[PDB]
């Protein structure tokens, strides 16, 4: 979160937190109002947000679901929707941490060692989570699709 | 750490005495199977990640300690396993090739199974990985190399108990 | 809840320390051979 | 460059080595005395060091 | 009861796995000297009539309070049944030597022994130097070291049949202790 | 119905075992019938005969040497015109098994021991064994024997052809006739005349008496303690040398228990048991994370099947298909084989085998501790300051007893 | 354990006698025939996965019945078991030609199965289709020696015969 | 063992009393819905070859290392075994219901098991869980809420019956705990 | 047993050759008559075997209580513990003959044995019986005056070590007493 990193920057440097760092633990609590409404939107459209998530992915690349994809059949597919439902949560961790340290730790860290020890195209994975991020900013006014939305491309960049 | 022949010329050092009929004896028993480590040690090096993805997915791929709570969890737990795997492939490919296990606890065995009890890695889950692992391992290499391969694989197993 | 915790900090954590105490690397506290018999009591003559 | 010791951020994210312990480490790598003590001489190397 | 076979069969029960190319090079290399084995158990039973009687007598010239009276093999019946657990042990040996495992001596010799000779009252430590004197001997017709009677064999190396037979011997020797 | 008809009951017509045999512990071990054939070689005679004498002596030392009533007795059995009933039952008349159990037994170890000769079980309940007492004091031991293998019990599950054995019969009248079962037969080593004490009760191993154990299970409903039915013990002589996870075979009873490992070891049984109450509420549907969505991924992967082998072409390559029951699902080799290796990585699993593991450690340190006064202890735990106290003044538990001196 | 050592040493130990002539030769016997019988416990553990795999969709393909809604292998869990069982066949007979006898099939497999399968409503008649598809796909000298054909193929119609 | 009318006439008899008739107003009511008792006993008879299998295996399902090697319920033996077990329990309780008195249940199935199950390492808590799925199928066919099948019955209440056979599954988990 | 004489030690590597501050002192001056001492413990152990069943079956012909159903030798493991005990206590003697003082008896058999033979109903003045005859026993054995058994020794004398086992007996004794 941005209260955790916040002291532990100002931990490493011998020192107190600064007013550009206490002007911003205020401003982020008074923003906690907000940001659980807008996970509070992510969080019972996960039906949706996932399925059609999963909808333009196939779309897009039905190379993974085809027969030799590494998601083919009716098993892999439905692990193929599971780690968009991962991904999904994990937004909604970054949103009301107001950082990506709960989606960097979890699901970040390390990803690509995974994916590719799994036989996954890390690359198809990342065409995922940006089908889930236009259906997510659909739900939401422009003010909190500039943050939903935000944290998906983060996800994004670190996924490749 | 010593392999075959340092462990070989020590025991005939340390009484004082010349190589005699049964030092060379066991050394010739280990030129002999000179070939057939290589070999072995060429294919696992090649088929490395192969070999470790195969064994996960064997023997703890879906189970519970690769869902939420088990031990393997998140992507950097999950991520630490293959690391951790690729350390038992790698290091008992230098026993298979040494002829003898004393590098496995000088660098693999001291402070592992006092290592997992602290992080609270789970040491059954952990010997059956290495035992699937041990099992792929026989496939490629063949029966005898994988008879030498899978000798040191358990004695990881054995001490890591 | 899953029984089988673990240890470390940050997130991706379940609330128990590194180690379960903090120490990743614990110093011993054994003693050696001949004086963990000599506390036990049973091995005098050993 | 994708560099890696796995090895080294093992034994020192458990803490089984100092960070001290893996900076020295790091300064007998390989991957050290191929950046920084090949291309130069014993001079230049001991102030890099 | 095991073998050699089943006992790396039930090891790799343990670890779901088939008996593959790391485990048959232990038995490969058992069915190799298969030839020594039976030249080491064939050693034993040639001689096992007069190594009972070399052995319980040895164990009466060491403590002769057993046949004291009031004693343990006082009693002429109680002296023919000491001759008889001499060689019985003898016959589960031999088949825990011959079966290359020793679950036959640990499921039907030793099963239950200790408490047999805790409640006939028989002495435990006059048992271990019995069995003792047959892992002495059974290490000098193995290696045919034995100083008066010296048999026939092709030559060469047989040390693990020596220690094989001492280590069941010990199996016997400390669950009756 | 799983088992159609118990042992008691004869073989039908149509198997050459008995149901309950075939997937008792029956098949394992040297527990079976020997059953005499039609003609038989004199070596095949001894074979029939080294049965009984094992049976029906029960490891006896019946010192071949004088064989003394016994060789009127085998030579009417090896003729033919005696049956193994009547072999059995003959055995049962002579003077060396009078002297061995009955000239120095109780009524209860008699009784107790011609079910283990003579049937297989052991005696089931109380009443069982006062018919054979009032069968004996008013009729004699020869009208007693008689009178107890010509009932209904031998003549269906042994005849008139087949030695006794043990009979591991699966289905246990009450649960406690495997415990005295295996208590009176105990183990391949023990007899009858080490089991009942006759050899350290005898003068010089003659005419001593044979005093019995567990005469307290047969007056009162009590069962038997677990050390006599798992230590010196037939299933380890019929063990099946599996890979058991919870490993039946008791320890060894340890030198110096102590009181802080108990007191740790109580806390981490009781631990481990709610902790498990806890996981398996929640199994094997909120632990599944990818069954959520196993009602959409077989809707959405349900689109262009291919019936022959080769098309998916996708743009003009082969990729084609595997078509089978499992690879049509997209399973692997690792997902069937994920069953197997549901120790070290199920949850509810990785609980039930350290309850057990640590209730059988816990089981043989606490019954270990009945060595109280002159005990030497040791310390070989780094003496720390974990200490409970010994605050035993007042009542803190005190069971309910509301009647104290109702009269 | 049926074997060859656990029937000289079961009856020796019965009879009471040492191991003598006649079971030292049978032992004998343990030397020349497990030089084939041990090719096949290695040809067939380093290609069980792709066995059982050409096997168990024969039991599908045969009767294709099974994935019917309330039949034995209805959904994705039940028809993982099923494959899971037939590894479990190829395992023992893996076991089987180790030991020498039919020891871990009688005891592990055989014994007590007619019981289970009676009372989960498992059809055994398909366990046997993909146990003779396996007979039937053995090339004698091209999946391993000819000899060693004889003793895989010996132990697979007996699991055979004790299915059925 | 006992049944229902039996029991009142040894409680009874420890009074030496005759059987009043302050007394016989419950047996006067036992045979009242004595149509019921054979009404409800039948249900659990009719369904009790799918009764143990849905129970031993729901057992599987919650704990699914019984069925990897290992695990006391792998081997076809011990599934043939375990089977066994599941359906004495459910004869005994279904005796115990047709009596009406949990005695022919306690001196018959339940004395001893605790200690037989420790001895062939079966684990106990395992158990409870075969023992409590059978316990809610057999209140569910008394009470006819079995969600795939339905049996024709009289209309009327039952739940008496459902408690008493509720009472006797528990006396099975008390007993090998 | 083999601290109760001290052995040299002349190797290096040691830190007792050169660093051992100290020579014992106390037991270098017990093998100024060690060879004496060591065949009166060898006239012990070997008819500890006999001395042991002798004695217990002593007392059993004097008191003959303890045979007698409800007397505290009657059943079989009462009467092994019996015949173990005394082999124990005959064995601390040992100790305490050999290295020449009772410090070794008076803490590992004696402390703690008066408690425990009244926690348990062992007759206590039936075991001072029982260790009276093992003290007559004992000096006949040491000074070679045995009826029924000789041994070949040195020519020389051996009372003040009869008499010094005699006052261990009696140490016992009274412990117990
Ligand atoms: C299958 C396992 C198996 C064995 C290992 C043997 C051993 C054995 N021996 C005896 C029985 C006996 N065993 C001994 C033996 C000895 N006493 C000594 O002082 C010596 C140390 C030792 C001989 C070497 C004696 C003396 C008896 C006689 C007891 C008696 O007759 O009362 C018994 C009790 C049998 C009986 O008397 O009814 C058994 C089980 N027999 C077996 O069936
Ligand atoms: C006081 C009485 C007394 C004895 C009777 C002997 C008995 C005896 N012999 C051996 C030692 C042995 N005992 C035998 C036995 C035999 N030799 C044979 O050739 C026959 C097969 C069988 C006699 C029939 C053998 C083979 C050895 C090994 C060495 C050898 O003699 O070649 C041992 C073990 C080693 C030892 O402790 O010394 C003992 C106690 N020793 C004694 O102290
Ligand atoms: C049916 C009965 C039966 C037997 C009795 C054995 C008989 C036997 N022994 C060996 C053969 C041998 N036996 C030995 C054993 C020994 N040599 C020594 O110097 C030691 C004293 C002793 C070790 C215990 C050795 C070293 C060989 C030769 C190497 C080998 O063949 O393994 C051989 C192979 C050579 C030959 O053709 O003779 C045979 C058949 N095998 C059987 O099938
Ligand atoms: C350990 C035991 C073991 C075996 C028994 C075989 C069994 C076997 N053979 C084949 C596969 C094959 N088997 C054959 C052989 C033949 N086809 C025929 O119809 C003739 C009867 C026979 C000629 C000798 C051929 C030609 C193939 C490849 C094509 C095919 O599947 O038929 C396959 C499918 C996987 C593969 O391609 O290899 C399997 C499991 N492999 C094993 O590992
Ligand atoms: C030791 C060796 C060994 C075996 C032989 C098997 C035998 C076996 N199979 C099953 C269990 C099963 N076996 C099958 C198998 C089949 N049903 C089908 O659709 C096909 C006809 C067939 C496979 C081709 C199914 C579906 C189950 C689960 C039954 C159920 O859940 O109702 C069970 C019950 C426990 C379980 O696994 O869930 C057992 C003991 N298991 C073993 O451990
Ligand atoms: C008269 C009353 C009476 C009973 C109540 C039952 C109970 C019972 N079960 C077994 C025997 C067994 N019982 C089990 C049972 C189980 N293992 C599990 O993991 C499950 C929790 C559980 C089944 C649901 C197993 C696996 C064995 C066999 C163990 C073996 O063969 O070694 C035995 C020993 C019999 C034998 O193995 O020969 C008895 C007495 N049988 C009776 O006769
Ligand atoms: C992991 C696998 C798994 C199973 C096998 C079942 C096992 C199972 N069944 C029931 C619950 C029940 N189980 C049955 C049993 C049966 N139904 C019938 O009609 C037949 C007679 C018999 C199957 C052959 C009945 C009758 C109920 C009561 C509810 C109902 O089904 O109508 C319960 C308790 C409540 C519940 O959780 O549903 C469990 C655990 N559940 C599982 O999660
Ligand atoms: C030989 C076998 C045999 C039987 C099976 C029963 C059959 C049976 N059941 C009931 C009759 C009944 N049975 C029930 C029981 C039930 N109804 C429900 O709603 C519940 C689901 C269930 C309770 C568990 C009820 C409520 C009646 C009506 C009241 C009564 O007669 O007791 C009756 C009396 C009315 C009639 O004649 O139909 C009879 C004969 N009696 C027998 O002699
Ligand atoms: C190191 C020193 C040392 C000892 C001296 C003994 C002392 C001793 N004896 C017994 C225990 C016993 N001791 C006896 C002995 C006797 N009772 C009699 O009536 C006879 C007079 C006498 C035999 C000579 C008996 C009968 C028991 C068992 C008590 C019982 O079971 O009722 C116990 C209890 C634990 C046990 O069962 O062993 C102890 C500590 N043990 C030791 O560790
Ligand atoms: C009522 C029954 C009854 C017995 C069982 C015996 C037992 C017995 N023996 C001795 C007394 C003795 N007991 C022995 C013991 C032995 N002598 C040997 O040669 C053997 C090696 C060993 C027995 C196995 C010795 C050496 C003495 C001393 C007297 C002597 O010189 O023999 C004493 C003590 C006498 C005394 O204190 O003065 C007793 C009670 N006596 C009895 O009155
Ligand atoms: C919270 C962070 C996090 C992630 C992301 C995660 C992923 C993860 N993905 C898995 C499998 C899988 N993942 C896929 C995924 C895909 N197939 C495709 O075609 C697509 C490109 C892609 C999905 C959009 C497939 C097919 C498997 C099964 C692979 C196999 O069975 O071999 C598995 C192994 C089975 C399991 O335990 O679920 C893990 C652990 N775990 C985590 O903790
Ligand atoms: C060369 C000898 C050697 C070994 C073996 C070694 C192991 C080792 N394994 C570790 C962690 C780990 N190891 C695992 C492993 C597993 N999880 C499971 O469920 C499986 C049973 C198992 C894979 C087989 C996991 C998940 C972690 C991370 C633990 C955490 O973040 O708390 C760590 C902590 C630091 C780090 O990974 O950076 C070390 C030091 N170090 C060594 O020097």
């Amino acid at each position: 979160s941005i209260v955790t990193k916040s002291i532990v920057n100002a931990d490493a440097e011998a020192r107190y937190l600064s007013p550009g760092e206490l002007d911003r633990i205020k401003s982020f609590v008074l923003s906690g109002q907000r940001r659980l409404r807008i996970a509070q939107t992510l969080t019972e459209n996960r039906e949706r947000i996932v399925k059609q998530g999963g909808q333009q992915l196939f779309q897009r690349r039905p190379d993974v679901v085809s027969p030799g994809g590494n998601a083919y059949g009716e098993e892999m597919t439905a692990t193929c929707l599971r780690d968009l439902d991962y991904y999904l949560r994990l937004v909604t961790y970054g949103i009301i941490a107001g950082d990506v340290t709960p989606i960097e730790e979890i699901g970040l860290v390390g990803v690509k060692e995974m994916y590719s020890a799994l036989g996954t195209p890390i690359s198809g994975v990342a065409e995922g989570i940006r089908c889930m991020k236009d259906v997510a900013c659909s739900l939401l006014s422009g003010e909190d699709a500039a943050e939903v939305g935000f944290y998906f491309d983060y996800t994004l960049a670190a996924m490749q | 750490m010593q392999d075959a022949i340092t462990s070989v010329i020590n025991a005939a050092d340390v009484q004082g005495k010349y190589l005699d009929a049964n030092s060379v004896e066991k050394l010739r028993g280990y030129f002999q199977t000179g070939e057939l480590r290589v070999r072995a040690a060429a294919t696992i090096a090649a088929n490395a990640a192969t070999i470790i993805k195969e064994a996960v997915a064997k023997s703890l791929l879906y189970s519970d300690i690769t869902r939420p709570g088990g031990n393997m969890y998140t992507t950097r737990r999950y991520a630490a396993c293959i690391r951790d795997l690729d350390y038992y492939l790698r290091y008992a490919t230098y026993g298979m090739l040494a002829g003898d296990p004393s590098i496995l606890d000088e660098r693999v065995l001291n402070g592992l199974k006092e290592t997992y009890n602290s992080l609270g890695v789970p040491i059954g889950a952990t010997i059956q990985a290495i035992q699937a692992m041990k099992e792929v391992t026989g496939s490629l290499v063949g029966s005898d190399a994988g008879k030498e391969m899978g000798l040191y694989f358990d004695y990881i197993c054995s001490g890591l108990s | 809840r899953t029984a089988y915790p673990y240890t470390g900090s940050g997130y991706g954590s379940a609330g128990v320390p590194y180690g379960q105490d903090t120490y990743g690397y614990k110093a011993t506290t054994a003693k050696s051979i001949t004086e963990t018999a000599a506390q036990a009591g049973v091995f005098n003559t050993f | 460059y994708g560099f890696s010791f796995s090895v080294l951020e093992s034994q020192v994210k458990n803490g089984q080595i100092s960070i001290k312990e893996f900076v020295r480490s790091l300064g007998k790598s390989s991957v050290y005395q191929k950046q920084f003590y090949q291309p130069y001489v014993n001079s230049r190397v001991v102030e890099l060091a | 009861m095991l073998d050699a076979f089943s006992r790396v069969v039930v090891n790799s029960d343990a670890k779901a796995a088939y008996v593959g190319g790391s485990d048959l090079q232990a038995l490969k290399s058992f069915i190799a000297d298969g030839n020594k084995r039976l030249d080491a158990v064939n050693s034993i039973v040639s001689n096992a009539s007069c190594m009972v009687s070399d052995a319980v007598s040895g164990m009466i010239c060491e403590n002769p309070g057993l046949i004291s009276p009031g004693g343990n093999c006082y009693t002429n019946r109680r002296m023919a049944a000491c001759l008889r657990d001499g060689e019985i042990i003898l016959r589960y040996v031999s088949y825990a030597l011959l079966a290359g495992d020793a679950s036959v001596l640990e499921d039907r010799c030793l099963n239950g022994l200790k408490e047999t000779y805790i409640a006939l009252g028989v002495p435990t430590n006059s048992s271990i130097r019995a069995v003792s004197i047959m892992k002495a001997q059974a290490v000098a017709f193995i290696t045919n070291t034995a100083t008066e009677r010296k048999m026939s064999f092709a030559a060469g190396d047989c040390t693990s049949l020596a220690s094989e037979v001492a280590s069941y011997f010990d199996r016997v020797g400390a669950a009756i202790s | 119905k799983v088992v159609d008809r118990l042992d008691s009951q004869p073989s039908a017509a149509f198997e050459q075992t008995k149901q309950v045999y075939t997937f008792s512990r029956y098949i394992l071990g040297p527990h079976r019938a020997v059953v005499a054939p039609v003609a038989m070689d004199p070596s095949e005679k001894e074979v029939v005969l080294r049965a009984v004498y094992r049976q029906v002596f029960g490891n006896a030392y019946i010192m071949e040497e004088e064989r003394a009533e016994l060789r009127v007795m085998e030579s009417q059995f090896l003729l033919g015109e005696l049956s193994v009933k009547e072999l059995v039952r003959a055995l049962a008349k002579s003077s060396t098994y009078k002297v061995r159990f009955f000239e120095g037994a109780v009524q209860y170890r008699f009784i107790e021991l011609c079910f283990k000769h003579l049937l297989g079980r052991a005696p089931d309940n109380h009443e069982e064994i006062a018919v054979h007492m009032r069968k004996y004091q008013q009729e004699g031991y020869d009208a007693e024997i008689d009178s107890y293998l010509d009932a209904g019990e031998y003549d269906n599950v042994f005849g008139d052809d087949t030695v006794p054995f043990l009979r591991f019969r699966g289905v246990y009248t009450p649960c406690d006739s495997f415990n005295r079962q295996c208590a009176l037969q105990g183990g391949w080593a023990n007899s009858d005349k080490a089991m009942g004490g006759a050899a350290l009760s005898g003068y010089n191993g003659s005419d001593g008496r044979q005093m019995s154990t567990m005469i307290g299970n047969y007056i009162s409903g009590k069962p038997i303690p677990y050390e006599k039915v798992a230590a010196d013990t037939p299933l380890k002589s019929t063990a099946p040398n599996w890979y058991a996870r919870p490993n039946p075979a008791l320890a060894p009873q340890p030198a110096y228990v102590s009181a802080k490992e108990i007191a740790e070891l109580r806390s981490r049984v009781s631990k481990l048991e709610a902790a498990w109450s806890v996981a398996v509420k929640q199994s094997a549907a909120a632990k599944d994370t990818v069954e959520t969505w196993r009602a959409a991924a077989k809707e959405m992967a349900a689109m262009r099947g291919i019936s022959p082998m080769g098309e998916a072409y996708f743009g003009g390559i082969a990729q084609k298909v595997d078509n089978g029951a499992l690879a049509q699902l997209g399973n692997k080799a690792s997902s069937y084989k994920k069953y197997l290796y549901a120790i070290e990585t199920d949850e509810v699993s990785r609980l039930e085998v350290d309850l057990e593991e640590a209730k059988g450690q816990l089981r043989v340190l606490e019954a270990a501790m009945a060595k109280s006064t002159p005990m030497t202890r040791t310390a070989e735990f780094k003496t720390l300051t974990k200490n409970v106290a010994a605050v035993t003044a007042a009542e803190k538990a005190d069971p309910l007893s509301k009647r104290p001196r109702i009269s | 354990m049926k074997s060859v050592i656990t029937t000289v040493v079961s009856a020796a130990d019965a009879a009471g006698r040492f191991p003598s002539n006649s079971d030292l030769e049978s032992i004998q016997g343990n030397i020349q025939r497990s030089a084939a019988r041990l090719e096949a416990a290695e040809k067939l553990a380093g290609n069980h996965e792709a066995v059982v795999k050409e096997a168990g969709d024969a039991c599908f393909a045969k009767y294709a019945y099974l994935k019917n809604p309330g039949e034995a292998g209805e959904n994705q869990e039940k028809i993982n078991k099923c494959y899971r069982d037939v590894d479990h066949y190829m395992r023992l007979v893996n076991y089987c030609l180790v030991v020498g006898g039919t020891g871990p099939l009688d005891e592990w497999g055989i014994a007590g199965a007619r019981e289970v399968y009676r009372t989960l409503n498992l059809p055994t008649s398909a366990y046997v289709a993909s146990i003779a598809y396996t007979r039937d796909r053995l090339c004698v000298p091209r999946d391993m020696s000819a000899q060693a054909g004889v003793e895989f193929s010996a132990y697979l119609d007996y699991l055979i015969n004790a299915l059925s």
